[PDB]
């Protein structure tokens, strides 16, 4: 999965 | 609600408790009953909002994924039948996602939203807004699944344009907006080009402006271009 | 009870799910509806019901562990006031607990004990006894704390003696049983010098049996032999 | 902490 913050 | 009786400033210091325990649901419900005070929320009462709640929907997103690959796998050809357990309990945990997905969007429509007016708290909240649409739009399956993603898609776009004008290249607020809707565009909006050409602009219009850094600022700001430049490279 | 219009099997299944998801509070809460159907529980099924109240009342040991210290550092000389919160709030956790613990107790005293005729079953209950009476000792400050020590030390006693008549020295049960009973001898008990026999003597007399086994049950037993090793390099 | 199972 992508990175989201 | 349930934490009326309790004064603000007690919550805030429990949610802090929380956090050190990992009792995540714990400092949602704490944040969940500042917030409902009423007062505007100042930027670490903020911050401890987004992470309760971040921490609680991270968790139903990692189980409702392992569910649905395990039903994904029971309609395959040659599954044996094994009857509606796997799908009720999938089920479960989804409505359980969508109702905190709800919780979150509702305090930020009453009334986090309409009562900031710096442009910090402002895209703070409408980022917060388009990730939990976002959520939502990972498990939507039928004839709303469209309006939920052109809900987060119509939040997202409102942050930008505001952190675009209020906001320098290298603000991580708005560094961490950008990184989110681009992953929006690639996940969601079945958009790669465009999560793409967000997450290279970001990156560069940020890179030049780091001159302009403290030492801690530019620590803070490089982190986050890390992350970009992470998705970029999963994604070319 | 929540649970009563589920199917037992269905109950069952749902555990399992709930363990690969990693949802041990739903686990826990399936396994509990399992039990209150009035059947006796299979091997696997008493492992489902282990895990799923093992992890929830790790958790909240955890975080009662984190809570604790930071009380005590708040009531050290030159410490700044704080209020309740503090207290409150480890004061929730212990109760939350408390209730796990107390719910365990009440599936094995109604009627998982009086029903379990074969050693390994009666040993397995009475170990888990004995350890949720250690967990309700490790936060008891009361006129109760030495009855529910003794109520610990009771039922490991009795498991020990049974698991010393009807199985082998490698059997894994017997050997996770003495491994906790020497955990409770040091921690609860304040008897470092029982512990460490306890522990040396389990160890030695396991290794005396392990040529009588196969493979994959030497792994098993091997595996739980190094964490009594562990132990005593710990307490020695 | 000392380890159980
Ligand atoms: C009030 C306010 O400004 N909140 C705020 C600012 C910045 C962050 C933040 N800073 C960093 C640095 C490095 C990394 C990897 C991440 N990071 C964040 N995360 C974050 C969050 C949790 C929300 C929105 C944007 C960002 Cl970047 C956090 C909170
Ligand atoms: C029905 C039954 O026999 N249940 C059962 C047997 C054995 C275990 C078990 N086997 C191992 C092997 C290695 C290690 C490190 C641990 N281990 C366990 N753990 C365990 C549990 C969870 C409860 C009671 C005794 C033991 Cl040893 C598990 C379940
Ligand atoms: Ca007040
Ligand atoms: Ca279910
Ligand atoms: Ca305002
Ligand atoms: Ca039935
Ligand atoms: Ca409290
Ligand atoms: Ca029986």
């Amino acid at each position: 999965f992508p990175a989201t913050v | 609600g349930a934490m009326g009786s309790m004064e603000r400033a007690s919550l805030i210091q429990k949610a802090k408790l929380a956090e050190q325990a990992e009792r995540y649901e714990d400092m949602a419900a704490f944040m969940k009953g500042a917030v409902e005070k009423g007062e505007e929320l100042s930027c670490e009462e903020r911050n401890l909002l987004s992470v309760a709640y971040k921490n609680v929907v991270g968790g139903q997103r990692a189980a409702w994924r392992v569910l649905s690959s395990i039903e994904q796998k029971s309609n395959e050809e040659g599954s044996e039948e094994k009857g509606p357990e796997v799908r009720e309990y999938r089920e479960k945990v989804e409505t359980e996602l969508q109702g905190v997905c709800d919780t979150v969007l509702g305090l930020l429509d009453s009334h986090l939203i309409k009562e900031a007016g710096d442009a910090e708290s402002r895209v703070f909240y409408l980022k917060m807004k388009g990730d939990y649409y976002r959520y939502l739009a990972e498990v939507a399956t039928g004839d709303d699944k469209k309006r939920i993603i052109d809900s987060a898609r119509s939040a997202y776009q409102e942050a930008m344009d505001i952190s675009k004008k209020e906001m320098p290249p290298t603000n991580p607020i708005r560094l961490g907006l950008a990184l989110n809707f681009s992953v929006f565009h690639y996940e969601i909006a079945n958009s790669p080009e465009e999560a793409i050409s967000l997450a290279k602009t970001t990156f560069d219009e940020a890179m030049a402006d780091l001159h302009t850094l403290s030492e801690d600022s530019y620590k803070d700001s490089t982190l986050i271009m890390q992350l970009l430049r992470d998705n970029l490279t999963l994604w070319t």
